RNA sequence: UUAAGAGUUAAACCUAGCCAACGAUCCAUAAUCGAUAAUGAAAGUUAGAACGAUCACGUUGACUCUGAAAUAUAGUCAAUAUCUAUAAGAUACAGCAGUGAGGAAUAUUGGACAAUGAUCGAAAGAUUGAUCCAGUUACUUAUUAGGAUGAUAUAUAUAUAUAUAUAAAUUGAUUAAAAAUAAAAUCCAUAAAUAAUUAAAAUAAUGAUAUUAAUUACCAUAUAUUUAUAUGGAUAUAUAUAUAUUUUAAUAGUCCUGACUAAUAUUUGUGCCAGCAGUCGCGGUAACACAAAGAGGGCGAGCGUUAAUCA
């Protein structure tokens, strides 16, 4: 039996009571407000645990089940805070032992419902520099470095390319203070990883704007075939991108 | 593509590929998808709703059907084979931007692409549907990445009023410190866990007038001398940048900060490399999704038959 | 580069009148300037009001003058007096009846 | 139930149900006929189209307007 | 162009984006009908080049794929190439200057054969 | 779309590739041997038997296969300028150069086609001759299988 | 007779055969096919529009010349129907536009031979309703068709959970009943426009398309390897030179909500009537099914319905 079910919170929350007729409020909005907490004059929600990013290389992901739906905490002391019948946030009646009892992997699990999802580790900048020096300068092949550092070859090659771009930007100082701040912030939000054919180029006399290039090919294999299927007016219309990035019909 | 409408409605409670606060709450309160007391068709429909709200909301249904690949790829724990239902979308350029944390949404990444801020191997790509091959390197203009991962720049009026309030509270603090300095210092240490000149060093600030400061931002810049924001209106250190200029991470960023496996990211340069297509492995899937394997398999059975 | 006027072709107007094909109406457009005749392409001719057939023909004859090949007029092909092949039989039947 | 006897352009003769709240069809009106039978009436195998020929759209129709030839 | 057998270009592709098929065909048959043989393909549009690459010194390249040994067989038999096919084959070195015409100086780049 | 799967998933047809030499060459001995080998008559037979009469107005045996001599085609078709009788001509030199190129091209084509046929036939024959080694080594492996036999009748042998 | 076999056609003379319930003969219908299109897990089934291959025809029938090849879109004769020139006349749009009829229904009385071909010519070059382009038509397919932030408005007095008041607060409802982050507002963009310039289709030259694609938001050069600081022509200003250097958005329908079958937030009108309906079926004062309001669920520049094909 399927029913159009308004997505009310699974946890218990303080619902509406008798309301002024002109309030025009909904329970979902109250749940929103209780999840967030008071709104600062700056527009912030400091009371929430998720307003501010972490800074100790331990990602902070939503844990509504392990929190029983209580998502408010003191911004400084970081001790839990919960709503009260008085209407002012105050200390909980009892300790929530399950917030203390977090599995090692669940700390790295982004979404509660999907256990298989996990966040990759960020390589330390020193490790990136070490890989770049080992490959570019010493000459150790990507296989050797991957075996050395427990990494995959394509990741190693991507690291080399990115460190090349980083080197160029640092040479020109194209990096800005905002970019450095974002880099340092994001780096601290994630756990840190611990260690032939015949070709003829035709003659180009002066004033020619382009050069013919002839590639050898065999009859029965070269050409556009006659009676080929026309897919343009069909859903499987083939589309590609020219090297300029222009969309073309391939 | 689909015209965005009621994407973040709390009644519907569908999680979207976004860093928004409303999306955060919708993810928070959902718990898990309810597939119980439902026929097979109803289970498939619920799985479609939940999964298709996240993976490709913009894609048209009759377009997603054509894009959908009935044959998946997989390289003791159990392999989650059917989480790869939507792995085909992970090679699209906009999805790559969103997963690289170069945008706060797939739609925002789409606008970044369509507005010419994105390059793939050094050629400006203006088409969100461009598919990334393994080893491709794609980059975004750093200003747009900083805007995506930064707080909204306040208007002049909003930040001016915020400064008004900050002056009011700073004057309050120094007043109370002057009245009762010794225990003020001791109790401040109480949180941190006597020199009477301490309160003497602190200096008042003059309340500003909105009517007189309106429309004169260079004047307002000189008129503010708070200890923390010296000579700039709040959030507008350089008012010619697209973001909160004393660069501040956007609110509610920790919940959605997943580092993808298939991409290798360089935040300092706003570059990324597409290592591979996402592949399921024993006990882990590289398709970042908020739904469990049962939901994905129900969606997969739906799309195999096209709803039959 | 520009080729110099010949004694056969002193000025632009001589060239226009010689090549014919009703092109002699374009004397004003060129303003008798040899150099401008031998410098601009069909985009400028299009802007200046020359229609398709003309500007193509004048560029052809300009090229002929550049490579020294003669620029004499060759009249565009006309249909037969009795008429086109498809209508020739009926027209001959009518014409012979009238005479 | 309102039905009409219709001679088609191929020469056949059929019985067609006139849907909608109000029919503006009289004798010798020009109509367009589509398939579909009036389930509770035996012998009316066809549906007259509303909004074509001499049949107008259902007056003051505001839902399923397309099926009944209405405008908005 | 004369004779029954002619080496021509048959137009393939879509509107506003021609590509051509170097074919050996009957003169009397339609341009886009199936020919005696398909000797190659010719993409007229030059490969676009970056403004930087213009300064570096490369030029746009036009892609022709051809069967060199078979085209020699057809030229030997007396198949008569067309003007565009004559231009293409003459640049390839298959045809020498004997096929040049009066209507058609220095060499920046001489023809080169490589693997 | 289904039928294309039979041909490597290729939609559209090329014209059937033509043959430079329409009939086997003389140097291609194998086709001559098959052609001039004894004709089999029997359950699987190709010709009228010895005492059997063929129809009065028909030929008893099929038309003989005319084997091309590549030298003969090159001499008759292509040939050579018998004499160098000529003078300076705007068209004469052009035509001579054209004809020389065409002559060279057709000669090369015929020779290369003969060469590919010969090399291919030798290739197939060689492959079969090496496969003979596999057969004979298998037979040798049967010897060692039955070298260790005590001559008692065995069920597998029964 | 033919280049050529054969009761293929004509002549002559013999024999009595040949086909047939595994369907002859006759009748009706149909152009056939693919490495084409649709569908299915597949065998297959359907179409034969589009791309391509073969055949037949060019108002109807027969015959003749030429020719290698023709019962030719040729010629003669006749038939049908029109026109004038009234003659041992011409024409037959199944060539491109276009008109009338028939139909549920299928477009421009368009531009250019610039390209790729065809014909003529020694050549220059000429012709080309082939062809290439554009026009009309959502008929089909693809890409765009805006992101981020966002539940209040006033007054008070190197820290930071700021707190107090008052005022208002649309629809529905009195709480897990919502509409609704939806609006507005704010931040930031881009399209279009406006300026420049500007390829490529084509080269010896020739560009219909074309008010070209695309690039930059003053213009170049001079270095580095896209971002920069410089030199030089712009630029109004105030008073050669400190300054800045076009502007700028937002635009969604159509079907459905008893089950099949996704659609709980509820109300009104009607009362076996009006009506709905693919099947079950609904409609007699309490209609989740008719007609509507609210809310909701699909698909979305399409949605539904009819007609057909496959499963
Ligand atoms: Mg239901
Ligand atoms: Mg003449
Ligand atoms: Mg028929
Ligand atoms: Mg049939
Ligand atoms: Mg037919
Ligand atoms: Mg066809
Ligand atoms: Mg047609
Ligand atoms: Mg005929
Ligand atoms: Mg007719
Ligand atoms: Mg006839
Ligand atoms: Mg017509
Ligand atoms: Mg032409
Ligand atoms: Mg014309
Ligand atoms: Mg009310
Ligand atoms: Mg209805
Ligand atoms: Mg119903
Ligand atoms: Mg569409």
């Amino acid at each position: 039996f399927s029913r159009r079910r308004i997505a009310y919170p699974f946890y218990p929350f303080k619902k509406l009571g008798r309301q002024h007729p002109k309030k025009h409020d909904t329970n979902l909005k109250t749940a929103m407000r209780q999840f967030l907490g008071p709104k600062n004059y700056k527009g912030e929600y400091v009371m929430n645990k998720y307003f501010t990013v972490p800074t100790n290389h331990v990602p902070n992901y939503i844990k509504p089940d392990l929190e029983r739906g209580q998502s408010l905490e003191h911004p400084v002391t970081k001790k839990p805070l919960q709503l009260r019948y008085d209407g002012t946030l105050g200390p909980p009646p009892v300790e929530n032992k399950r917030l203390q009892n977090i599995f090692k992997d669940r700390l790295l699990q982004p979404f509660p419902s999907n256990p298989h999802c996990k966040t990759n580790y960020v390589l330390s900048p020193q490790l990136k520099q070490s890989i770049f020096e080992e490959i570019t300068v010493e000459g150790l092949s990507a296989q050797q470095v991957s075996q050395k550092y427990g990494l995959k070859i394509p990741r190693v090659e991507a690291i080399v390319k990115l460190v090349s771009v980083e080197n160029s930007w640092n040479r020109r100082n194209r990096v800005s203070s905002d970019l450095k701040t974002m880099d340092e912030t994001l780096y601290r939000m994630f756990p840190v990883f611990d260690s032939n054919t015949k070709v003829i180029y035709g003659e180009l006399v002066e004033g020619e704007r382009s050069q013919y290039k002839f590639t050898n090919a065999k009859v029965g294999k070269v050409g556009y075939r006659y009676g080929s299927g026309n897919r343009d007016n069909k859903k499987d219309r083939r589309i590609g991108f020219n090297k300029l990035g222009q969309m073309v019909y391939i | 593509p689909r015209k965005a409408n009621l994407l973040k409605s709390l009644a519907r409670g569908r999680v979207r590929t976004s860093f928004n606060k409303y999306n955060l709450f919708n993810l928070y309160k959902k718990g898990g998808v309810d597939l119980k007391s439902k026929s097979l068709y109803q289970q498939k429909w619920t799985a479609k709703q939940e999964t298709r709200a996240y993976h490709g909301e913009h894609l048209t249904e009759k377009r997603w059907q054509t894009v959908f690949k009935p044959k998946l790829d997989s390289v003791i724990k159990e392999t989650p084979f059917l989480l790869q239902t939507f792995a085909v979308l992970e090679k699209r350029l906009d999805f790559a931007l969103f997963r690289a944390m170069f945008a706060s949404s797939v739609r925002q990444a789409r606008q970044f692409i369509l507005h010419g801020n994105v390059r793939v191997n050094g050629v400006k790509i203006k088409h969100p549907s461009y598919t990334l091959k393994p080893g491709d390197m794609f980059s975004v203009k750093p200003d747009k990445v900083l805007e995506a991962l930064g707080a909204k720049k306040p208007s002049f009026q909003e930040a001016l009023k915020i400064d008004k309030t900050q002056i009011v509270l700073w004057n309050k603090y120094v007043k109370e410190a002057k009245t009762e300095p010794k225990e003020v210092w001791e109790k401040k240490l109480e949180n941190f866990e006597f020199d009477p000149k301490w309160a003497k060093n602190l200096k008042y600030h003059d309340p500003i007038k909105l009517s007189e400061l309106e429309g004169d931002e260079p004047k307002a810049r000189k008129l503010i001398n708070l200890p923390w924001q010296k000579n700039y209106v709040y959030g507008r250190q350089d008012p010619k940048k697209p973001f909160f200029t004393p660069w501040k991470p956007r609110p509610f960023l920790s919940p959605f900060a997943i580092l993808p496996h298939h991409l290798e990211i360089s935040f300092k340069t706003c570059h990324a490399v597409y290592l591979r297509d996402p592949v399921a492995r024993p006990g882990q899937s590289e398709v970042i999704s908020p739904f469990d394997v049962p939901v994905h398999e129900r969606a997969y059975m739906y799309y195999l038959r096209n709803g039959k | 580069t520009i080729p110099k006027p010949s004694d056969q072709v002193p000025d632009v107007d001589a060239f226009l009148n010689k090549i014919g094909r009703n092109c002699n109406e374009l004397k004003d457009t060129f303003e008798n300037n040899w150099n401008n005749l031998f410098q601009w392409d069909s985009k400028i001719l299009k802007e200046k009001g020359v229609n398709i057939q003309q500007r193509k023909y004048i560029l052809k004859q300009v090229h002929n003058y550049r490579n020294n090949r003669p620029i004499h007029e060759i009249k565009l092909g006309k249909k037969s007096f009795f008429g086109g092949e498809r209508k020739r039989k009926a027209f001959t039947a009518k014409w012979k009846a009238e005479n | 139930r309102k039905a009409c006897r219709v001679r088609l352009t191929n020469g056949n003769v059929v019985s067609a149900y006139i849907p909608g709240e109000g029919h503006d069809a009289q004798e010798h009106s020009i109509v367009y006929v589509r398939g579909g039978r009036c389930q509770d009436l035996p012998g009316v195998k066809y549906h007259v189209i509303r909004g074509a020929g001499d049949l107008s759209g259902v007056v003051n129709r505001i839902s399923s307007r397309s099926k009944y030839g209405a405008k908005k | 162009t004369c004779g029954l057998v002619r080496i021509r270009l048959a137009r393939f592709g879509r509107k506003n984006s021609p590509v051509y098929n170097i074919v050996v065909a009957n003169s009397r048959k339609a341009r886009d009908a199936k020919p005696i043989e398909v000797l190659g393909t010719y993409v007229p549009v030059p490969s676009p080049v970056t403004k930087r690459e213009l300064k570096r010194g490369v030029v746009p390249i036009k892609d022709v794929k051809l069967d060199f040994d078979r085209t020699k067989y057809w030229i030997g038999v007396g198949a008569q190439p067309s003007e565009t096919v004559t231009k293409l084959l003459r640049k390839a070195g298959i045809l020498n200057d004997a096929w040049a015409t009066s209507k058609n100086r220095k060499v920046v780049f001489e023809r080169m054969e490589t693997l | 779309g289904k039928g294309a799967a039979k041909y490597g998933f290729k939609s559209g047809v090329f014209p059937t590739t033509r043959s430079i030499l329409k009939s086997p060459t003389t140097k291609q001995t194998d086709i001559i041997n098959k052609v001039k080998s004894p004709k089999p008559k029997g359950v699987l037979g190709i010709g009228y038997a010895k005492g059997v009469k063929h129809p009065k107005g028909s030929h008893r045996l099929s038309p003989k296969v005319n084997f091309i001599d590549v030298d003969n085609l090159i001499a008759k078709t292509v040939a050579e300028p018998q004499s160098i009788k000529s003078s300076n001509g705007s068209a004469q030199k052009v035509r001579l150069q054209k004809a020389e190129l065409r002559r060279k091209f057709l000669i090369e084509a015929f020779r290369k086609e003969e060469a590919r046929l010969l090399h291919k036939h030798e290739y197939l024959q060689k492959r079969t001759k090496e496969l003979e080694k596999a057969k004979e080594l298998e037979l040798e492996k049967l010897n060692k299988e039955k070298s260790s036999d005590l001559t008692i009748m065995t069920l597998d042998k029964m």
